[PDB]
């Protein structure tokens, strides 16, 4: 059935969960279906592009001379898991910022949904003036429109699909990584850098065998 | 193999709630007799009768069973909850000897305060015997906290399975094809389930329990231990208590496992401080078990081609004196549920009498051994829930041949042969009963006869005739002399029950060996007696189902029916629903005998206050004397052992006082639907009737006795009830107050 | 064609947008019925009103304690006043129980029948103590003529339910940051104001 | 709701709630004025 219209698909799928066999009836349903694992794919692509990009930032511009050592810390040690540690100097406590994370995600994060459950649903309904920036897409996970791509890029469909590939490709390599750090960090106790500069120094002497 | 769901079958909305019996088409109509309230009740669950499409029985029961789950889950959670917050567990922790559990006190009105005792610690109330306390000991759990914790845990993972019960149900329900998708259950129910499970709990083992229950043994306060998280990030810590794990996984993958042993042990026997077993011990079964488990759940076809097919097995096992064997089977089982249902409650009754047995010997939780409490009645619990499981096959095994047995897919097979042979199988099993009963019982008989006439030089006794067996003693001895030859690197043996030297933890006795003499000879075969009867009344009823020589079609008829009529000199009680109703009977004088023996034993041989010289026990050993006869389990274990309760007004006990009489009232109240019949009541209403039709005050919903079947059920429940909750009161009370 | 609490989800059928502050906001189907919906928004009203009427009391005496004045703490009012006063408990209560038992009653008799205590018995009073609407009377609880008019009456309805859930609310905050601080809700928000990053619901050591 | 109500009207529902009017009665009587046999 993988007949190869996606962007980005290669044949690999063993236990069969994207077969339109499975969720037969019609209606909400479950969520394990194409229309929601293709979304769930890039969000945990971009928001791991996100990371993996800013859980090594710090560490190497801390090595460099630009940022000072202070601020730069382990990914692990910055707030989250305070039992690894905690940045004691922000302008506000970890808590009050959760409040501020909750709050302006759950607008960002609920708007979203109801375009998912009623396409252009947001742009309807008065929101300060910014409805015309929410008119959405056919698809959910390429909304575009004048602020996701106020510089249009993909004029042409061939080029769009040639992105929409490479935002995949960069992206599931991303997963991977933050996997990596994750576990890196258990077993190392250190950034993710620092183990990278062992390897090249200690190669067969700095390894997972070891 | 694949996932399949149906979506949004069903609305959901309160309907159907207004409309009591939209399930059955006779009761949609509504009631015009009392006898429709019964019904309905009763059919309510009976989901195969209800349609007689197998897809949607499967949707209802995968989410019915999601309901005893959460049902489960606010009960184990407040188990929690109540001991966080109303017990004594804290106080118990740094004294568990002198003082007792206590989770369950109680408001101040009428009387009713008495009943919060001086338990101690600071504390009063109710005394409980579940042994809670020791499991969350044998888990590190020092505070109160970790129980709050673990009940808000409960409250949100039940509402999850109830979430789920109605999403699998109403909104994606699978197919009948992803339920006999048979072979991915035991697969993933194997190696998921049981397996991980077990290497789970070993990890927790391993991390937390063993270092938290070293340092508490060891005389550490409670609040003075290190929190469980602390060993995990801190391994210099733990590597203080076990030095095995500063090496740190390099051992493992090395394969040099012999590093571990310092907390991977196979020592056996008892730890001498808490009467229970090593924690060590624990770790390395479950671990092992995993990997038991494991490579057992790669063993089936599912999608990869490799692994063997439960088909090809079952119709590859051929032999000449069965013909066709084990063929039609893997058709049975994929369509009928009730076939199943007998198979697994045979294997999960007997299961739970397994444990009974295997933890009074091996207590597997500290501070167990000496509560003789709470180890006699998690014994007397674990052994009936056996009991009516074990029954419920025989009744869930018989609806199978009456509904959803096809003679075609059936033909020479071993289900066929066996209905062949039917009478040869009961008839000879009639003779064994009778063997028994005469040379089990008439034994006793005989001893009180020889006892009153003068002659006691004639009984079955020690000091007589003795019947000595043989057997198990040669047994006791083999798994005594088995770490010096069978299992070297055995440490000590497995229980002290087999041999050795006693065990004392607070002055008391957690498990000394038990010796098997005469009484023990007569008694374990007074058991094998009840046991092949009740194996006689239920088999009989299977068989006997679907046709018999007095009724030829019984199948017609149904499950359960009372009776054919009065001809043929008299039918009743002749389906196999009123075989299971009489096949509880002895399912209660079984285990009411195997908890005599449990109880009399115990006290007498076994608990007791270890002394400077030797062991005081609770009845001075009467056990070897007294049970030779009749008339001693009426005065040294009855009338004796019921003074506790008799004299427990005006203390703590009070309510096991009232409970050993209201027992008495519901056994005896029974006895009116047993022995009555349904004829007599429908004509005292009607004079009833007349009454309340002369005063203009009558029910619309006309009053009907209760249905045949019904009365005999509402009797042995009645029955069942008043008789257990007797042993109840007159166990608890007598062991509380010890002696 | 109006706004909702959540942009995109259905209306209910039976919230049609004539009431005052409808937002489509009913996922337990309650007031689904005409009768119960009757009862909801005349519960509503009077939840807001003495809301009002209450909390206003709060600013007031919280704002002259801080000035000055003698006043106390919302909470333990009742305590403190009452030790002192002429006015024995019991006589105070059944005075407001016996009083408002006359009041509660005539506002359910409009309920169940509209215009019934305008007959004229209760003092010769017939044009007003009649209900313009279910929870809006008139003639005489509205001496100024400010709802002879439908295009000022209509909005007026949404400012008095918009100013009154969010007073309800706020009751509902005093009870709260009381409980954690045990201060009075104006020194509460010139902490806030003071040094805003640090003193907030994290920091008061409860909720934690 | 007009079946919920529907359901809430049946028999044992009905019943709960007579029981825990009855029985809250009669303790809460117990509560206070504690232990009465011969009514003044
Ligand atoms: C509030 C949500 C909701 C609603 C409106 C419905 C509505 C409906 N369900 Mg559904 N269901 C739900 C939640 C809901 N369900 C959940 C959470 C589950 C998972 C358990 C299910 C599982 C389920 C199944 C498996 C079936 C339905 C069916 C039905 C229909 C019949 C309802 C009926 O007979 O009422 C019954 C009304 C009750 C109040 C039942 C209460 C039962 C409780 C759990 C017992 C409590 C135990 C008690 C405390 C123990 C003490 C007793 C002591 C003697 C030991 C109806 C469309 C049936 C159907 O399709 O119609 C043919 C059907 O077969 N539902
Ligand atoms: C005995 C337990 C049990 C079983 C066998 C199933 C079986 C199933 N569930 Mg279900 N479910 C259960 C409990 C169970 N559920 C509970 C307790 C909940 C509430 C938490 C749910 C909530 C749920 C949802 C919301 C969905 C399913 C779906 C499914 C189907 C696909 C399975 C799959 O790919 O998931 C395995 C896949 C995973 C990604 C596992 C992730 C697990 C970690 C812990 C997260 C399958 C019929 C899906 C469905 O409808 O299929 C059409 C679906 O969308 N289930
Ligand atoms: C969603 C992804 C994500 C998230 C949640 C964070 C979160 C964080 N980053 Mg980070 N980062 C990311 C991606 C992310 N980063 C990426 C992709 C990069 C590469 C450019 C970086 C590069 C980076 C650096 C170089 C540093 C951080 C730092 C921090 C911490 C404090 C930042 C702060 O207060 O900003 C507030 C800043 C603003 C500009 C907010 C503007 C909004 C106001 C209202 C105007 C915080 C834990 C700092 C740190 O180490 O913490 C101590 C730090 O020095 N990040
Ligand atoms: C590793 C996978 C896995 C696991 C762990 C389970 C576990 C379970 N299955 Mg199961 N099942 C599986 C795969 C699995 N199944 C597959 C592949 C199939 C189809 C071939 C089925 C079909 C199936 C049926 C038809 C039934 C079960 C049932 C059960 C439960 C038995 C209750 C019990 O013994 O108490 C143990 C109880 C617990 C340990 C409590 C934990 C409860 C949580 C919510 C379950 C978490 C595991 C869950 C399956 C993970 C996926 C859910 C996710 C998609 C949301 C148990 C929770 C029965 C059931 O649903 O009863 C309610 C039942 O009737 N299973
Ligand atoms: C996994 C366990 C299990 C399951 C799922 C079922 C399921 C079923 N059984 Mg079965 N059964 C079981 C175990 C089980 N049984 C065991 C262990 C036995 C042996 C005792 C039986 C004996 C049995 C018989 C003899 C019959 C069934 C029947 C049925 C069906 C109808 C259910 C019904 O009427 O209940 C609806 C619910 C009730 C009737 C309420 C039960 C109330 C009990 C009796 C009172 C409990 C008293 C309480 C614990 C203590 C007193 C306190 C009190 C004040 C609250 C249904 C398919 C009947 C049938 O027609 O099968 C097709 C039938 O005739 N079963
Ligand atoms: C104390 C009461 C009592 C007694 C003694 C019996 C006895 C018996 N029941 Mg039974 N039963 C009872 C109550 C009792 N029942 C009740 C209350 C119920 C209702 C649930 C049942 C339900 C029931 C069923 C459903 C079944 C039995 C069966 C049996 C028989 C088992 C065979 C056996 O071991 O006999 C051997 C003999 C004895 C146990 C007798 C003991 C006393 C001594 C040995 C006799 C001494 C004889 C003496 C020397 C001769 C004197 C002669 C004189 C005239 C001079 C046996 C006759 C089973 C049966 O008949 O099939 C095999 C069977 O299937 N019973
Ligand atoms: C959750 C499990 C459960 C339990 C334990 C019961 C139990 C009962 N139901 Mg039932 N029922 C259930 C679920 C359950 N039902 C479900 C899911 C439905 C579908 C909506 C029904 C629908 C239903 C109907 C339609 C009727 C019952 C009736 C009854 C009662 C039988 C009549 C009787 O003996 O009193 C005989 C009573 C008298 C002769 C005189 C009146 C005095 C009574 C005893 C006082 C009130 C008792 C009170 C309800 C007890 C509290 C509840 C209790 C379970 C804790 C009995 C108490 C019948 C009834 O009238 O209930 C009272 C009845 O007509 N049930
Ligand atoms: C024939 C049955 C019977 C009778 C006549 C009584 C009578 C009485 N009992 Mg008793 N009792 C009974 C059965 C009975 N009980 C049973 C079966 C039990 C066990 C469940 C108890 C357990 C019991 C306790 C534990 C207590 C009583 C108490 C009382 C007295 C309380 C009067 C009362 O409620 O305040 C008067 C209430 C009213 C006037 C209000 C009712 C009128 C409404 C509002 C109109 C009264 C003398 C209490 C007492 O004081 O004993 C001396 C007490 O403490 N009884
Ligand atoms: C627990 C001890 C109980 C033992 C006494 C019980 C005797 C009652 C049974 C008599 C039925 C005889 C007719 C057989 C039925 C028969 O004809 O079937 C034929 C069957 C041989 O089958 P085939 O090899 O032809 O085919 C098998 C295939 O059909 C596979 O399905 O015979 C046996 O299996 C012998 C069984 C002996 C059964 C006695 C032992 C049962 C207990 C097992 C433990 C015994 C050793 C104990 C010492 C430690
Ligand atoms: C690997 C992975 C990662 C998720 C990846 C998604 C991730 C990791 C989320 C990332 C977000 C991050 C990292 C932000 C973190 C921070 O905010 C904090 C928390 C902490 C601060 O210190 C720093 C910052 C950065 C601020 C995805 C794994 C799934 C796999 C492999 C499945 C493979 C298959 O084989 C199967 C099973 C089944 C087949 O049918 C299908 C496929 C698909 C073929
Ligand atoms: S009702 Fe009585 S007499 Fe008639 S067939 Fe049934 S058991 Fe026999």
């Amino acid at each position: 059935y993988l007949d190869g219209t996606l962007p980005g698909d290669y044949g690999f799928d063993p236990l069969g969960l994207l077969d339109p066999t499975v969720s037969n009836g019609q209606g909400a349903g479950g969520f394990v279906n194409p229309r929601w694992l293709q979304y769930s794919e890039v969000i945990h692509a971009r928001w791991a592009m996100l990371g993996a990009a800013g859980c090594i930032a710090p560490e190497i511009l801390g090595k460099a001379g630009v940022i000072p050592a202070e601020t730069a810390v382990d990914w692990f040690r910055t707030g989250v898991i305070p039992p690894a540690g905690v940045y004691k100097d922000f302008w506000a406590d970890p808590f009050t910022l959760f409040f501020i994370e909750v709050v302006a995600i759950q607008f960002a994060e609920l708007k979203r949904l109801q375009d998912y459950k009623n396409p252009g649903s947001q742009s309807r309904q008065y929101f300060l003036g910014l409805e015309g920036l929410f008119k959405g897409s056919d698809n959910p996970a390429y909304p575009g429109g004048p602020f996701f791509n106020f510089a249009n890029f993909g004029k042409t469909e061939a080029e769009m699909k040639k992105l929409k590939l490479n935002e995949i490709k960069n992206g599931r390599l991303a997963m991977l990584a933050m996997f990596g750090y994750g576990a890196q960090a258990v077993i190392t106790g250190d950034g993710p850098f620092d183990n990278l500069l062992a390897h090249l120094a200690d190669p067969t002497g700095a390894n997972l065998i070891t | 193999v694949k996932i399949a769901v149906d979506r949004n079958p069903v609305e959901t909305n309160f309907e159907k709630w207004a409309k009591p019996g939209h399930f059955s088409r006779a009761l949609a109509k509504g009631p015009n007799t009392t006898t429709w309230i019964w019904n309905l009740h009763a059919d309510a669950h009976d989901f195969d009768n209800h349609t007689s499409d197998l897809e949607e029985i499967s949707r209802k029961v995968f989410s019915a069973h999601f309901g005893q789950l959460g049902i489960i889950l606010i009960w184990l959670s407040g188990m929690y909850f109540h001991g966080a917050r109303f017990s004594n567990y804290e106080g118990w922790l740094s004294d568990p000897t002198h003082i007792k559990p206590s989770a369950q006190v109680v408001w101040p009105i009428v009387g009713q305060e008495i009943l919060n005792g001086d338990v101690g610690g600071g504390f009063q109330g109710i005394q409980i015997t579940s042994g809670f306390f020791q499991l969350w000991r044998a888990s590190g759990i020092t505070s109160e906290l970790q129980l709050y914790s673990t009940a808000i845990g409960g409250l949100v993972l039940a509402a999850a399975c109830f979430f789920a019960g109605w999403f699998h149900y109403h909104k994606a329900a699978p197919k009948l094809e992803w339920f006999q998708n048979v072979e991915s259950m035991l697969n993933h129910h194997l190696a998921g389930l049981l397996g991980l499970g077990s290497l789970a709990w070993a990890g927790h083992q391993i991390h937390v329990s063993l270092p938290v229950n070293k340092l508490l043994d060891a005389g550490v306060d409670p609040k003075e231990i290190p929190l469980p998280h602390e060993f995990l990030l801190n391994q210099s810590i733990i590597a203080d208590l076990y030095p095995s794990f500063s090496k740190g996984l390099a051992p493992f993958f090395t394969l040099n496992w012999a590093e571990y042993s310092d907390f991977l042990t196979f020592k056996g026997g008892l730890n001498p401080v808490t009467g229970g077993l090593w924690l060590s011990d624990t770790a390395h079964h479950h671990l092992a078990i995993a990997v038991l488990f494991l490579v057992a759940g790669h063993q089936y076809r599912t999608n990869w081609g490799i692994g063997h097919s439960i088909k090809d097995i079952l119709e590859s096992h051929k032999g000449p004196f069965t013909g066709n064997g084990h063929a039609g089977l893997y058709e049975i089982l994929t369509t009928s549920w009730h076939a199943q249902l007998a198979i697994n409650l045979a294997l999960f009754g007997s299961l739970s009498i397994i444990v009974a047995h295997h933890m009074y010997a091996m207590p597997p939780y500290p501070y167990l051994a000496t509560d003789y409490g709470t180890q006699l009645s998690l014994f007397t619990h674990h052994m009936w829930i056996g009991g009516f499981c074990v029954v419920g096959a025989g009744a869930h095994a018989a609806i199978f041949m009456v509904r959803d047995y096809d003679p075609t897919n059936n033909y020479n097979n071993l289900l066929d042969r066996v209905i062949r042979h039917r009478d040869a199988i009961i008839s000879h099993l009639n003779w064994v009963s009778i063997f028994l009963g005469f040379h089990s019982f008439g034994l006793y008989i005989h001893n009180d006869t020889m006892s009153a006439l003068g002659r006691p030089q004639d009984m079955f006794s020690d000091t007589a005739i003795q019947l000595q067996p043989v057997f198990a003693q040669w047994i006791q001895n083999t798994h005594f002399t088995a770490p010096q030859l069978t299992a070297p690197n055995a440490l000590a043996a497995t229980s002290l029950t087999w041999g050795g030297d006693v065990v004392a933890v607070g002055g008391k006795v957690a498990m000394m060996p038990i010796a098997l003499g005469t009484s023990d000879f007569l008694v374990h075969h007074i058991h094998a007696f009840t046991i092949h009867v009740t194996v006689l009344i239920l088999l009989k009823g299977v068989l006997f189902a679907r046709s018999s020589r007095l009724i030829p079609d019984k199948a017609n008829l149904g499950f359960r029916f009372p009776c054919d009529g009065p001809g043929r000199g008299g039918t009743c009680q002749v389906s196999a629903w009123d075989h299971v109703f009489l096949g509880l009977f002895w399912m209660y004088n079984s285990l009411s005998i195997v908890i005599f023996h449990f109880s009399w034993k115990m006290q007498s041989d076994v608990w007791g206050t270890v002394t400077d010289s030797g062991v005081s026990h609770i009845t001075g050993g009467n056990f070897a004397q007294s049970a030779n006869t009749i008339n001693g389990w009426l005065r040294d274990f009855l009338w004796a052992q019921s003074s506790q309760v008799i004299q427990s007004y005006g203390s703590a006990l009070s309510a096991y006082g009232l409970m050993f009489l209201g027992a008495h009232f519901v056994w005896a109240f029974s006895l009116m639907f047993l022995f009555s019949g349904r004829g007599y009541w429908q004509e005292l209403i009607e004079s009833i009737v007349w009454a309340h039709n002369k005063l203009r005050v009558a029910p619309s919903i006309q009053p009907r006795a209760l249905s045949i079947t019904q009365g005999r059920a509402v009797g042995v429940a009645h029955y069942l009830l008043g008789g257990i909750a007797t042993t109840w009161s007159f166990f608890l009370a007598r062991i509380i107050a010890v002696g | 064609d109006r706004p909702l609490w959540s942009p995109g989800s259905e209306p209910p059928a039976w919230l049609d947008g004539s009431l005052a502050g409808d937002y489509g906001f009913d996922p337990l189907h309650l007031s689904e019925e005409p009768e119960m919906r009757k009862w909801m928004v005349q519960a509503e009203l009077v939840h807001c009103r003495w809301a009002m009427l209450g909390v206003a009391g709060i600013l007031f005496t919280s704002i002259g304690a801080k000035a000055g004045g003698n006043f106390p703490d919302w909470y333990d009012a009742g305590k403190e006043l009452q030790k002192n006063s002429d006015i024995p408990l019991g006589s105070l209560i059944f005075t407001e129980l016996l009083l408002f038992g006359w009041v509660e009653t005539k506002r359910l008799y409009d309920l169940r029948n509209p215009g019934s205590q305008g007959d004229g018995s209760f003092l010769g009073i017939t044009d007003g103590l009649k209900g313009k609407e279910n929870g809006y009377p008139g003639g005489l609880f509205d001496p100024m003529g400010m709802s002879k008019n439908e295009a000022s009456f209509k909005e007026a309805k949404q400012k008095e339910v918009k100013n009154g859930r969010l007073a309800m609310l706020a009751f509902v905050g005093f009870i709260a940051q009381h409980h954690a601080t045990h201060k009075s809700p104006i020194d509460n928000l010139l902490d806030h104001v003071a040094d805003p990053f640090h003193v907030t619901f994290a920091t008061n050591g409860v909720s934690i | 709701m007009k079946d919920f109500t529907t359901y809430l009207s049946t028999a044992p529902v009905v019943g709960l709630g007579w029981a825990i009017f009855t029985s809250g009665l009669l303790i809460e009587i117990n509560r206070f004025f504690p232990d009465p046999l011969v009514f003044s």
